């Protein structure tokens, strides 16, 4: 299973 | 009396947490002096997280590509560099809330407090330990990258961990504040897995001493053991071996309680064989291994910061 | 992923902790606006705490009898008065770090963060619940009196607890910030016992929902139950009765996990009769009752402050 | 056993 980089998404 | 999983007061770290946004990717940053430290994978988009070339991605980046917000004030980035897996963004303003601080790298078994943050805002504080497999068992969601682990013994804040990513078993991996990962993990979304986790034996023994200091004695016995025999038993329960250094480390607690280390080891062997049989030790039915001998003396003798 | 006992960030509370000293008796005070709050037994000497007459003890004291230190700065006391078991010291300087706050008295079973302090300096923070018998199973030593418990609601600090004393069993008792004691206790050094402590049932269920969210599913079963059937079993195991308001409050976790509250109650009933089958839930071998339903929603959704 | 008012002693 892939690791998950725990950054977030932000609308531009 | 009483024993609790105590974290350090998080105020000195709260004043350093900012939001770093690059393109559509956002995470947390650590604002100390005129530098903001954050995980370097903030510069990846959606399809540059499997095999990113960070040196190449950073070269394509300009100062105005980094949106840094300390609350409602946008910080002006005037420079950027990369040290291992951490990104360093130079701003034009020194953080006035910068505490007296330090960067340290810790070994497995060490404890520290984690200030979980999202979008630069604190969400909660909890205590945790560097497991022998170089992971931590934190509570992290997407956007929590950049949250830091720390200790504040005496007057100085010792930053020891910055969060990066979550592994398939739900445990977490990160770097020190110089960007060097704990363990053999990399900041790529490729297949990674933590090794078999073991119990921090020296921490369990320190916690048994804390139980004795707090008046619990039902688990003691009249037996002693050799270090080799205790180790031969300990590995059978996936416990870390106890070294002579660990025996010395538990010296002061042994002197305070009048119970020799190898004596306490014999009662640990019995607890592993028997279980607790309806009893609890300091409010737990499992053997706690996230309290160092330093933590025990700190909470039971003299607490101050 | 992951679930930890998370305390609130303590930065706003840290900036309010001061030291109060009356004679050789010293403890912690809460400096809000131009008033310092602290336990009234700060005017007691050691011989006074057996059967103190606080009305008489305070009448012999003036403003000059109170040494209030906020760091290396002494605050001039310009007035003093007693409100229930809390002393109110008016000082000539409003605290510049006064946050948005209010005084809230909490219900048993509710949780809050404790900022334990010694000599006016914060030393540790930990999350805990107000037990149904109105005690706190805290970690407190001499000099920790005046430490405060708090919640953060939206952007407001909700002070709910101030520490006073330790009971002979090792549990702790205190008041709200208005001086009203939690539980049938009095601030004097006499024999005092707390009522029988029970398990906060709604918190166990909320904690069981947190485990399902994190993948722990073995305790689920096909069966359901009724409130009357569960409460008949729960009361026999010293569990607080479950009410219809408890069920409604668990609604968000019932819909998110797809497990009805009465279905979870069926699992909880089974765990009370057959034990935990030799397994663990969220890394614990006990049924954890220090997570309210809102605590689970908060941690699993990443609510910040 | 009696309860303990958990103030501290401070030599003045």
């Amino acid at each position: 299973t892939s690791a998950v980089l725990q950054s977030g998404f932000r609308k531009m | 009396s009483g024993f609790r999983k105590m974290a350090f007061p998080s105020g000195k770290v709260e004043g350093c947490m900012v939001q770093v946004t690059c393109g559509t990717t956002t995470l947390n940053g650590l604002w100390l002096d005129d530098v903001v430290y954050c995980p370097r994978h903030v510069i990846c988009t959606s399809e540059d997280m499997l095999n990113p070339n960070y040196e190449d991605l950073l070269i394509r980046k300009s100062n105005h590509n980094f949106l840094v917000q300390a609350g409602n004030v946008q910080l002006r980035v005037i420079g950027h560099s990369m040290q291992n897996c951490v990104l360093k963004l130079k701003v034009d303003t020194a953080n006035p809330k910068t505490p007296k601080y330090k960067f340290v790298r810790i070994q497995p078994g060490q404890t520290f407090s984690v200030l979980a943050c999202y979008n630069g805002s604190p969400s909660g504080v909890y205590q945790c330990a560097m497991r022998p497999n170089f992971t931590i068992k934190g509570s992290f969601l997407n956007g929590s990258a950049g949250s830091v682990g720390f200790n504040i013994d005496y007057d100085c804040v010792s930053f020891c961990y910055m969060h990066h990513m979550e592994l398939p078993t739900g445990v977490h991996a990160g770097t020190d504040l110089e960007g060097n990962f704990y363990g053999p993990f990399v900041d790529r979304q490729t297949a990674q897995a933590a090794g078999t986790d073991t119990t921090i034996t020296v921490n369990v023994l320190a916690w048994l001493y804390a139980a004795v200091i707090n008046g619990d004695r039902w688990f003691l016995n009249r037996f002693t053991t050799t270090l080799n025999d205790f180790n031969l038993v300990a590995m059978k329960y996936n416990y870390e071996p106890l070294t002579q250094d660990h025996v010395d480390i538990l010296g002061p607690l042994s002197a305070q309680t009048g119970i020799a280390v190898l004596d306490m080891c014999a009662s640990l062997k019995e607890l592993l064989q028997n279980g607790m049989n309806g009893r609890t030790i300091l409010g737990s039915a499992l053997l706690e291994d996230e309290f160092t001998p330093f933590d025990v003396v700190r909470q039971c003798s003299g607490v101050t910061f």
